[PDB]
């Protein structure tokens, strides 16, 4: 058991289910029909693998996923694309307008019309399971349905699951790769609103990823299938001890033991490596101490802040393919005494590892090189607030002037949600200054 | 005199299994539970910690308990995993999640009674209970938890029965989560109450031997477990096998114990070995005598001449001259009387066995009560305030129902514990 069922929301969080959908048949060796040779327990079983898809008695391996739009054009895309065989009508919900890049409108004016049905919909995939663990969701801050509707989700998943983990994947913003000039107000919102509903948020940074294509791939001008086929490899590797065993797999809820210290600050920093060309990786064996000294570049994170200047709280290392904790041990302590890795005061300076010996995948005709070690770190800094300075400040440039604001107030909203919004992200911006402090 | 044995949690299991797998072989029982041995010596006490079953079938008196089927389902197809009666392995499926709560308030509360019940059915069958005897880890949350919340309900239900635990500390060495000295903390609190004798099993030590002794590079819980299964056969040996005292668990504790509080226990262990390196030459028995007493040997992350011992229980076991253990054993004594408190007189008692465990000719183990303890309980202490101080990662535990106060209790009951064991340190 210990089911896990993925939520997909608006355009980001659909086409990055996408690229991390068709990520997870190929590392499993399913087909795009949903038959998996290899799996002889058919209709049935308790395999790893099985946390993310059920079966059909017909032996198709359907994903515990349901896909959620305001706007059916992009979620037509999966019902008429290679792994549409994959999934039951059902699982792919779509209403006839968007939110506008609104999150009032994603949140009420038309969010509000399919949340019951998304509900039902939800309800079905976990009455199949024997033991659901908790939700993973995906969306963008930016867009007006992976704001709003997301984060309406979220407050109703929380009345009818209690205290079942919920985690994030949060696309954060970028000026390259950007869709509207309200993101930023988008962005506020729904972090203030899923903040008490979410244990563990990570984010991804468009910039950053936007960078890496350029940077490691030489890809000149990098689209949103460039972005997401290297985000699901990070994706892979965060629920890869989910979806496989291994006596050195780590579970993510050990992990995570460690990551989240108080209830909100529980947005870890991922790195991962290695982002290589196959040009590159040509004759080029990229070894366990280069990959894991790769974790702390800079160039290298999600999240666009330098942990160099900031303390960390927790440091994890989820490492997948031919590793042995030998030369992990070798690496770090050789990373210990020459990297500006410091710790705060009242925490462990103990890195925890996890390997999972199922080598990493990549999708045909993808950027990424094939390699036979990589490594995905999850760090707990404080650094990461960077990221909420920069949006805090977009943020109080234009509602100083209240620009855009009536878009909202049109909808419904009250300019009181706005300024209880950026307080909430200002005692935030505070709290992670707090844990940073030396105890007394 | 009978001993329900009782395994709690995934390193519990793993230490218990390993232990019926190791004491079975010495009593010449295989898998299938069919003896086939040669000494009559193997057979005489072993109703302590078997049961007889019709075709003179031996099956453990063993009751394995988790929250996640995970460890008990590798237990079962182990080497001797078969040979467990299939009624006692009891198991949850939500898991501890490395939480004391978890284990010992909500996922562990909804499991606790299907696991007295299969104590009470074993017990019914006893002749004579004379106790019961626990093996688990302090740093997680089913063997630490829900452990302790056992030993709790069995003290109720069997008030005048000893209570035995092989506890295992945690360490950042050998580290699985932040939150271990919290769930250690917590645990020893209800250890201190509710058991009679406890032996200290440390990580920290067990990494330390490992690594600088037995000179293993990277030691995985493997390694750590031989050292433990070695421990575990030999401060049982007198239990076991027909000796001069014929030990049982309450004239131990009688004979170990001065103060009821202080009762945990570093066990020592010689030679030290790693698995599979086999050793050609037999220890004489001054060099057995000499490293059982050294720290290196020491099970517990604590230097023995920081400390004086109250009691000393030895067991030398193999062929050889009882009157030169006698000697060298009597000499530790007049070399280093310093070390043994005056105000307890011929504190120091050996024993011998003359099988001896297999792979070694001849070994010797070490039962100590020690002042010097107190550097273990302090290590752990010093670990919970460091993040108590600013509550770091406590949400884990009031998300349970947990409160504050409850761990402010807990850090003060251990804090009065060392201030006791240096007490009579300076007696
Ligand atoms: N990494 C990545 N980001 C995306 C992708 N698609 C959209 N985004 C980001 O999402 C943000 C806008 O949100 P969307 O998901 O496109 O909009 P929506 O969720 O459908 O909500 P609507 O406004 O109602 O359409 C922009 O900042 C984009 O950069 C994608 O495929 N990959
Ligand atoms: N010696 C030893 N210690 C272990 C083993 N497994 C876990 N531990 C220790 O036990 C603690 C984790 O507790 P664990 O038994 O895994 O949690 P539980 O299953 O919920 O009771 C950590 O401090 C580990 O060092 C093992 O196989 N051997
Ligand atoms: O396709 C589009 N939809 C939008 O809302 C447009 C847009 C305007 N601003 C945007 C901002 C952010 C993102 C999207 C847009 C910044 C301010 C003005 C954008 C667009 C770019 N060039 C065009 C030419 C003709 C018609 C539409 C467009
Ligand atoms: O057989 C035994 N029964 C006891 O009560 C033990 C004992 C401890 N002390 C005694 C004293 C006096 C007499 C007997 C004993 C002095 C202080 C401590 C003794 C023993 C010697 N080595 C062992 C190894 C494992 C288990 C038991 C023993
Ligand atoms: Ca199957
Ligand atoms: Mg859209
Ligand atoms: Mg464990």
């Amino acid at each position: 058991m210990r089911e896990c069922i993925s939520i997909h929301v608006g355009q980001a969080g659909v086409q990055i289910g996408n690229a991390c959908w068709e990520l997870y048949c190929l590392e499993h060796g399913i087909q795009p029909d949903g038959q998996m040779p290899s799996d002889k327990t058919i209709g049935g079983g308790d395999d790893s693998f099985n946390t993310f898809f059920s079966e059909t008695g017909a032996g198709k391996h359907v994903p515990r996923a349901v896909f959620v739009d305001l706007e059916p054009t992009v979620i037509d895309e999966v019902r008429t694309g290679t792994y549409r065989q994959l999934f039951h009508p059902e699982q792919l919900i779509t209403g006839k307008e968007d939110a506008a890049n609104n999150y009032a409108r994603g949140h009420y004016t038309i969010g509000k019309e399919i949340i019951d049905l998304v509900l039902d919909r939800i309800r079905k995939l976990a009455d199949q399971c024997t033991g659901l663990q908790g939700f993973l969701v995906f969306h963008s801050f930016g867009g007006g349905t992976g704001s709003g509707f997301t984060s309406l989700l979220m407050e109703r998943l929380s009345v009818d699951y209690g205290k079942k983990s919920k985690l994030e994947f949060s696309i954060y913003p970028a000026p390259q790769v950007s869709t509207a000039v309200v993101e930023p107000y988008n962005s506020i919102l729904t972090t203030h609103t899923t903040l008490e509903h979410s244990d563990c948020a990570f984010m991804v940074d468009n910039e950053a990823i936007y960078d890496i294509c350029r940077r490691n791939l030489d890809i000149e001008r990098p689209t949103y299938t460039n972005l997401n086929r290297l985000i699901s490899q990070i994706v892979s590797s965060i629920t890869a001890s989910l979806r496989f065993d291994g006596a050195l797999n780590v579970d993510l809820t050990e992990f995570q033991t460690n990551l989240v210290p108080y209830p909100r600050i529980h947005f870890p920093l991922a790195t991962y490596a290695p982002v290589i060309s196959a040009e590159k990786a040509y004759h080029e064996q990229l070894s366990v101490a280069e990959i894991t000294n790769a974790c702390f570049e800079p160039a290298n994170q999600m999240v666009k802040c330098d942990p160099r200047h900031g303390k960390y709280m927790a440091c994890c290392l989820l490492y997948r393919g031919d590793v042995v904790p030998k030369d992990v041990n070798a690496a770090i302590a050789t990373i210990k005494t020459k990297r500006s890795i410091q710790f705060v005061d009242w925490c462990p300076t103990g890195f925890k590892v996890g390997i999972n010996y199922q080598p990493p995948t990549v999708v045909p005709g993808g950027d990424l090189a094939k390699v036979q070690r990589a490594v995905c770190m999850l760090s707990n800094t404080t650094a990461i607030a960077e990221a909420w300075a920069r949006l805090d400040h977009k943020f109080d440039l234009m509602y100083a002037k209240r620009a855009f604001v009536h878009w909202y107030v049109g909808e419904g909203m009250e300019e009181g949600e706005f300024s209880e919004a950026r307080e909430d992200m200002a005692a935030l911006e505070k709290d992670y200054e707090e844990v940073g402090v030396d105890s007394v | 005199r009978e001993i329900v044995h009782i395994q709690a949690g995934q390193c519990g299991n793993q230490i218990g299994a390993k232990f019926w797998e190791v004491i079975s072989d010495e009593h010449g029982i295989d898998p299938t539970g069919s003896y086939h041995g040669d000494s009559d010596l193997q057979l005489e006490r072993i109703n302590v910690y078997y049961n007889e079953a019709t075709g003179n079938k031996y099956v453990p008196r063993a009751i394995l308990v988790d929250l996640e089927p995970g460890t008990m389902d590798s237990v079962r197809s182990g080497p001797f995993g078969q040979i467990f009666r299939p009624d006692n392995f009891v198991f949850g499926q939500s898991g501890a999640g490395n939480n004391w709560a978890k284990g010992h308030y909500t996922e562990g509360a909804e499991l606790v009674d299907s696991v007295l019940d299969v104590v009470r059915k074993e017990s019914e069958s006893c002749d004579c209970l004379q106790g019961f005897q626990l093996t688990h880890s302090l740093g997680g949350g089913t063997g630490s938890g829900m452990g302790t919340l056992l030993i709790s309900k069995i003290r109720e239900e069997y008030p005048d029965r000893i209570m035995n635990t092989f506890s295992v500390m945690p360490s950042p060495k050998v580290s699985d989560t932040v939150v271990e000295p919290y769930n250690a903390t917590l645990s020893v609190h209800q250890l201190v109450e509710n058991t009679d004798e406890t032996y200290c099993i440390d990580n920290e030590a067990l990494y330390d031997i490992c690594f600088r002794t037995l000179k293993l590079t990277t030691p995985t819980y493997g390694d750590l477990n031989h050292l433990v299964s070695a421990t575990m056969s030999g401060v049982t040996t007198c239990l076991r096998f027909p000796g001069q005292l014929n030990a049982d668990l309450r004239k131990l504790a009688v004979n170990m114990v001065p103060f009821p509080r202080l009762h945990f226990f570093m066990p020592g262990f010689a030679p030290l070995t790693s698995r599979g390196s086999q050793q050609y030459r037999a220890l004489t028995v001054p060099e057995l005598t000499q490293q059982m007493f050294d720290s290196k040997n020491m099970m517990a992350a604590c230097d023995p001449r920081h400390g004086r011992y109250l009691t000393v229980a030895a067991i030398f076991r193999g062929r050889m001259s009882m009157k030169e253990v006698d000697e060298q054993m009597l000499n530790v004594q007049n070399k280093n009387s310093s070390y043994f408190v005056e105000w307890i007189p011929n504190n120091v008692k050996t024993a011998v066995c003359d099988i001896p465990p297999r792979g070694l000719k001849m070994s010797a183990t070490f039962i100590g009560n020690s002042t010097a303890i107190q550097e273990l309980f302090k290590r752990i202490s010093e670990q919970f305030t460091a993040m108590f101080r600013r509550k770091a990662f406590l949400h884990w535990y009031t998300g349970e129902g947990m409160d504050e106060m409850e761990f402010t209790e807990a850090e003060s009951n251990m804090n009065d514990l060392v201030s006791e064991y240096q007490q009579y340190q300076d007696a």
